[PDB]
């Protein structure tokens, strides 16, 4: 994903990819894209600890330029793919700022989901942030009962995984 | 791309859609009717092989019946199911894709009369009138005269050999063999050399058979015969001396081996292919090399001579420009398993040109306004009830 | 025998050039009785082969290359089929034979030494026909001369241009932004780059030059003083936008030039190709900062010439220099466009009576366009969170032409922009009055701001006597608050048309202490209008105080009331200065 | 604003509608002293692509199929190259420059609400074209106005609309009648196109039958005996009519304006009408009518100094001459015998079954039997 210049909606670029000068050396690129920041919603666990725990509420931002925007979704939608809405740190009663980050797969993995709900003590559920097809960057209610089935799908569009920057990942 | 359904055995010859052709240069006429940009549809039997074959040479495992698609009742349900199957490919993305690209890919047109692809001559017509001081003889209009004068050869030519329709695919109905599936060309040169040719599809709708715990769909058997037309369409075919080892004959006493070409390796799919298509690849010929080179050389004759031509009509110019945006790995890279994830139809994977020796098909007959549909098989491909057809008692059984 | 310094020189010897021997090879046709007959060729590619007589040191290549640096491109020239036609029509009852050959471009690449030539190699394009008739009777014999050519001879003017081979203002009142210019048609190159060829008609016969557009290939020409943002694609892109030039290096339409030379002497013909001239500039601040140039192909230029007399010398003279000559008529027609780096918001709901646009933070403070309709024709006052930052109104050329929906907007995405009002000063303090019609899409130009409150750009559908300034932006002047002389400077608006300052006096209202008043400009000649101002619950209330006066080194005063708020409309009627620049003298 | 019932309608207004900001977008030609500049046109298959401005509630489909079934379609005429061209004489003296535009058909789709339009969508046909030709010295000043056009305007102005929802002495046989070659449709739907030729200039409109293609149209009362092929048959009988849907004869109309006022040309294209009747008993049991794809027609006229006219019926005028050839034909369901030897001076025929059939002979004299 990459923030677009004109409209406020993050839109779908192709990686880049290694043809420098070995052809016997393949691979894409993974710092490339928006750097995303997670940040805690209340404040009420203790301060000593900083790891990101299951089902956690937390605003999840991106550094644009030299500030920090969050992403939002509208109230009310009829599609079920809804395109987020990616403006700086601000408070509206018409959009949904607080972002539930869950692990859905039993098996071990390294992909995580992010859900949209309408307040941590409402039941009201949203959507799962994903990618649906051109690529689009968008939240899904269709999701929700497929991410349930017995025979967990791995390749999903749901599926989000968080790349830092490593001293053993070099370009 | 939009299939053309308001058809039948029973419309009237418009000489537009529903047309009544010459088979190849012989005595033999059909009916044909277009269905979508350069696809026609013939609801007869094949006019090639002879109907009534001696029974020392019924291939094994075939139903062999000279009545089959005799009556108007039987070719209209055959076209019907021809419709049905095409709009149903048609329903997914890849298989539109498909359909486009088939339509789209016409054998690359000769040149003129004299030979190249450059601009053509030119013409003056009509001098305008003496005026009283000026004679006015070169205040005329200048046209090109051979205009579109290139010579294609994907035609279907009428009864009177006076008009002349575009065509590139024509699917018959099975020849002397009724569960036999095939794809042949119109010109073995033209379909070995770069340019292209004209591609028959004989096809049989209306028997399936059972694998595993599944019936197969015919939809898939229909792809299939089209991606192997479009290796005719591209004039990219392999002699067919270009084998490679399939199988080992276990059942005989001594060592013998059965091959396939290249062409049914790469359109059936299944995990053969994968055992061949490796990186680094093990196997290479001089026909890929040969392949690329002619497509490349017909592509720039295309870019840099039939692009610029301002006096050829963009019927072809333009529909060359997209045949030509694909590349050839692209071909080589399309089979079944692809069409197989998208469809999500279960399909045999292991041997499937080998499956006679394996066991004994058991033949399903197919309703189509009651079996399948716009989705395909109803009730799924395994749960939806077919009834044996009455045919499976007169399979041939040569050992 | 030249005179010339030592070296190697690139010469080229004109057109009309006939080959030995290659008379009567296309033929020839007999007509009689007074019977007009015609006769064409193609010059396509087989028969348009240059024809190369090198020398050791000359090799092919380096001529070649050497013409195609100086002269015209005939490698990429031939590929183009070119066509031609005579007609000659026969005189009274005797026969008459004609036969067409033809014709080339002679290039000579000599080796001067001393002042003698010492080496020469020669280059032949072919370049059109030539027919030559004669008049004869049944067993008449005709002279070999006008059969067969011994030696290679020129049928044109006796051309010979050499190039020594090296071893290698004007006020512009238009607002900051992109503008594209169209500076005419039938641009031609010097040195006859784009000759596409000459033509020779002898007396009572017609010839005619024909493009048949066999082919559609083109070349534009394109420069720039600044190929990092003003490149081909950009350029193109920028022409799309303002005169939405379609086909750029495609062209499919036919031109032909025929000439009926008069019965008592030659003529001939030369036909070009021409170019249509668009300059794209970036102007900020009153100077061209970035300019490019692109040449769209034409469809040519026709010249009309008499054969020279043959009692005479030739001249060795030196090409010109690369540049380009305008044959036709003298046009100029500028057209703003919407700068692509900017983004344009939409305003989807007409604007009604009143209307409040709150900027929205994905513009993070950066210029931008807001696009907008309005439901009635009317004059509207638009303003921004108290007349900061003064903004600019364009409108859509040719918008409301074609689509139309009651109550709505339809995005045209029509980005060619016609000023209208406004400042290029975020930091002044103005609102415009402008008048908008009923189904025209316009645009709002915020400018760049530093600041991190928001603001509300208002439209306020004025009825009152605001229609008096008209298609004006409201200069407000506040810091005006004692005696002596004050100085405004703005972006001078162009030849009738108007700006406004409201301003006020210093002082308590108390219907006395006139203060003496002198309104003046410095260059820029106008006319002033003063009105006095009644603010009420609706409004304004214009009431007319001067009129017709001359601003320009004005020097009378007025004996004006304090404290009350003034507004003086400004025409501009005498462009002189880019900067408009108001005094304002108050005394008490 | 308008004064029509609520609903929708389709509009056309004409053509020779020349757009907004792109005037010269094709080029110029400057001519010099005392030469021709003759600049023309041949819309076959990129320029002959229609431009669609649709709105909610009238989307591409909608607003092609309703100006397909009302006036001329567009989509099959386009694949026929027509030529257009201009001619221009410099003067003795001077220098010319005349650039060529395009000129389009303005269709609309309007949605009247009370007594004003509310909606409005619009598609523009590539016509023809129009050249506009000044005479220049150099160094002159030009007028903005002559190269840049600020709207849309029509340089011809109609406003259709159309609301959205004798005794024959015959013996008993088939007949073929031509009834004249100048049929042309109602509503313009035969339209090749129209100029505007200016004062001192020629214009000329080709149909270069560089795709040698055409299209009749046939009707019929009953498809049972008087179909497609049987009208063809019986045509070849008659008039031995060997090509039906392709012609290679192609025609050209030029017209040279005079110096005091410009022209308009109009081409249509035109057809033959082929009556094919069933004569019994003096009454025309069955009647099957074809027209064939004739030569075009002409028309000049000139601009007048509008009306909101309802569109025309279906039917077909006849712009050319009182036609009327009657020619009978064999009946191709009855048998024919043939006798092989002359009839000199007496001859006995012996006769199928019961059945009525013709008799082929000829006499080896002339003389009365």
């Amino acid at each position: 994903i990459k923030l677009k210049k004109d409209s406020p909606v993050g839109e779908i670029l192709t990686r880049s990819k290694y043809n420098q000068n070995s052809k016997y050396i393949n691979y894409r690129d993974l710092y490339i894209g928006e750097k995303f920041i997670i940040r805690r919603k209340s404040n009420s666990q203790s301060i000593n600890d900083d790891i990101v725990r299951k089902e956690d509420y937390i605003y999840l931002d991106f550094f644009n330029l030299n500030q920090e925007w969050r992403v939002y979704t509208y109230k009310y939608f009829k599609k079920e793919e809804e395109k987020l809405f990616l403006a700086p740190i601000s408070d509206s009663d018409e959009f949904y700022n607080t972002i539930q980050i869950k692990e859905y797969d039993e098996q071990p993995t390294y992909s995580c989901q992010l859900l949209f709900k309408k307040d941590e003590e409402s039941t009201d559920e949203i959507g799962l942030i994903g990618i649906h097809r051109k690529d689009y960057f968008c939240i899904s209610k269709w999701y929700l009962k497929e991410v349930k089935r017995k025979p967990y799908n791995l390749k999903l569009g749901c599926n989000w995984q968080f790349i830092p920057k490593d001293e053993g990942w070099t370009e | 791309m939009n299939i053309n359904d308001n058809l039948s055995i029973n419309s009237p010859v418009d000489n537009k859609n529903v047309v009544v052709v010459r088979a190849r240069k012989t005595d033999t006429v059909f009916k044909a009717f277009k269905v979508a940009p350069n696809i026609w549809v013939a609801p007869e039997r094949y006019y090639g092989e002879s109907l009534s074959i001696d029974e020392e040479y019924k291939v094994d495992g075939g139903i062999y019946d000279s009545n089959f698609l005799s009556q108007d009742s039987e070719k209209d349900k055959f076209l019907q199911a021809i419709i049905t199957l095409l709009k149903r490919i048609n329903s997914t993305n890849a298989g539109e894709k498909l359909l486009s690209l088939i339509s789209t890919a016409i054998p690359f047109p000769y040149g003129y009369i004299g030979g190249g692809y450059y601009a053509p001559n030119m013409i003056t017509f009509g001098s305008a009138p003496k005026s009283n001081k000026k004679l006015n003889s070169l205040i005329s209009s200048t046209i090109p005269f051979p205009y579109a004068g290139y010579r294609e050869t994907n035609y279907l030519s009428s009864e009177d050999n006076k008009s002349f329709y575009a065509s590139n695919i024509v699917i018959f109905g099975p020849g002397a063999n009724i569960v036999e599936n095939n794809t042949v060309f119109y010109k073995k040169e033209d379909a070995e050399n770069g340019m292209g040719t004209m591609t028959e599809i004989w096809f049989q709708p209306f028997l399936t058979y059972k694998y595993d715990e599944f019936y197969i769909d015919p939809a898939i058997e229909l792809i299939k015969c089209l991606i192997k037309s479009l290796y005719f369409l591209y004039g990219i075919k392999p002699s067919d001396d270009l084998v490679i080892p399939y199988r080992l004959r276990s059942e005989l006493e001594n060592i013998e081996y059965s091959q396939l070409n290249i062409v049914d390796l790469l359109v059936s799919g299944g995990i053969d292919p994968k055992f061949i298509n490796t990186d680094p690849y093990w196997f290479t010929d001089n026909y890929f090399s040969n392949a690329k080179k002619v497509f490349e050389d017909h592509r720039n004759i295309y870019e840099t001579q039939i692009e610029g031509n301002n006096a050829i009509g963009n019927d072809i110019k333009l529909r060359l420009k997209q045949k030509f945006r694909i590349n050839i790995n692209d071909i080589w890279e399309l089979n079944l398993n692809y069409f197989s994830k998208e469809f999500s139809i279960m399909m045999p994977d292991r041997f499937n040109n080998a499956l006679k020796h394996f066991y004994r098909k058991q033949y399903y007959k197919i309703d189509y306004p009651e079996n399948y549909s716009i989705n395909g098989f109803v009730n799924g491909q395994i749960n939806v009830q077919l009834s044996l057809s009455d045919r499976n008692q007169d399979i041939i059984n040569k050992p | 025998t030249i005179d010339l310094a030592d070296g190697n020189y690139v010469v080229s010897r004109g057109d009309g050039w006939i080959l030995s021997r290659q008379n009567q090879i296309l033929g020839g046709s007999v007509i009689s009785n007074g019977s007009t007959g015609i006769v064409g060729d193609l010059r396509v590619n087989d028969n348009a082969i240059p024809y190369y007589y090198p020398t050791p040191s000359f090799n092919e290549e380096y001529i070649k290359n050497n013409i195609q640096t100086v002269f015209a491109n005939f490698t990429e020239a031939n590929q183009i089929p070119i066509g031609f036609e005579f007609s000659k029509t026969a005189p009274s009852n005797k026969n008459l034979y004609m036969y067409l050959q033809y014709t080339y471009i002679r290039y000579e690449i000599i080796k001067v030494l001393q002042h003698e030539i010492i080496e020469r190699a020669v280059l032949y394009v072919p370049s059109l026909g030539y027919v030559k008739s004669i008049e004869f009777n049944p067993g008449e014999k005709i002279n070999k001369d006008f059969y067969f050519l011994t030696n290679d001879k020129c049928i044109l003017n006796e051309q010979f241009l050499y190039k020594k081979i090296l071893e290698t203002q004007r006020v512009l009142p238009y607002s900051n932004g992109l503008y594209v210019i169209n500076k005419g048609d039938g641009y031609i190159r010097t040195n006859d780059k784009d000759l596409i060829g000459t033509l020779l008609i002898e007396a009572g016969s017609s010839g005619s030059i024909i493009q048949p557009r066999l082919r559609n290939t083109t070349r534009p020409l394109f420069t720039t003083s600044n190929d990092a943002k003003f490149s081909q694609q950009y350029t193109e892109e920028r022409l799309k936008d303002a005169f939405n030039v379609q086909l750029f290096n495609t062209s499919t339409s036919l031109f032909k030039f025929v000439e009926e030379a008069p019965s008592n002497k030659n003529i001939c013909i030369k036909a070009y190709n021409t170019y249509e001239k668009y300059e794209l500039i970036d102007y900020q601040n009153g100077s061209i900062v970035n300019k490019a140039e692109y040449y769209l192909p034409s469809l040519g230029y026709c010249e009309v010439t008499n054969a020279p007399s043959p009692e005479s010398e030739v001249v060795k003279t030196q090409v010109a220099e690369d540049g380009f000559i305008q044959n036709g008529p003298e046009e100029e027609i500028v057209v703003g466009v919407i700068d692509p780096s900017e983004n344009i918001q939409e305003i989807n709901t007409a604007i009604s009576d009143n209307y409040t646009y709150n900027i929205p933070g994905i513009v993070n403070n950066n210029p931008f366009y807001i696009l907008f309709t309005v439901n009635t024709t009317g004059i509207y006052k638009i303003n921004a969170q108290n007349n900061l930052p003064s903004l600019k109104i364009y409108e859509a050329i040719g918008s409301g032409n074609r689509n139309f929906q009651s109550g709505n907007l339809c995005d045209d995405d029509i980005k060619a922009i016609n000023y209208i009002t406004g400042f290029d000063s975020p930091n002044a303090k103005s609102y415009l009055v402008v008048l908008l019609n009923k189904d025209k899409n316009y645009y709002i130009r915020v400018p760049q701001t530093s600041s991190n409150i928001e603001n509300q750009i208002k439209f306020k559908r004025e009825e009152g006597d605001l229609r008096n300034l008209m298609n004006s932006s409201v200069n407000i002047i506040d810091n005006l608050n004692s005696t002596g002389a004050h100085y405004y400077t703005r972006q001078s608006p162009d030849v009738h048309d108007y700006i406004s300052y409201e301003f006020t006096i210093p002082g308590n209202f108390n219907n006395k202490d006139t203060s003496n008043i002198r309104l003046y400009t410095s260059y820029n000649q106008g006319i002033g209008t003063l009105f006095r101002v009644t603010e009420t619950i609706d409004g304004y209330n214009l009431i007319n105080i001067q009129q017709n006066l001359n601003l320009l080194n004005s020097t009378k005063s007025i004996r004006l009331l304090n404290g009350a708020i003034y507004i003086l409309k400004v025409e501009v009627t005498e462009l002189n200065n880019y900067n408009i620049k108001l005094h304002i003298d108050i005394t008490n």
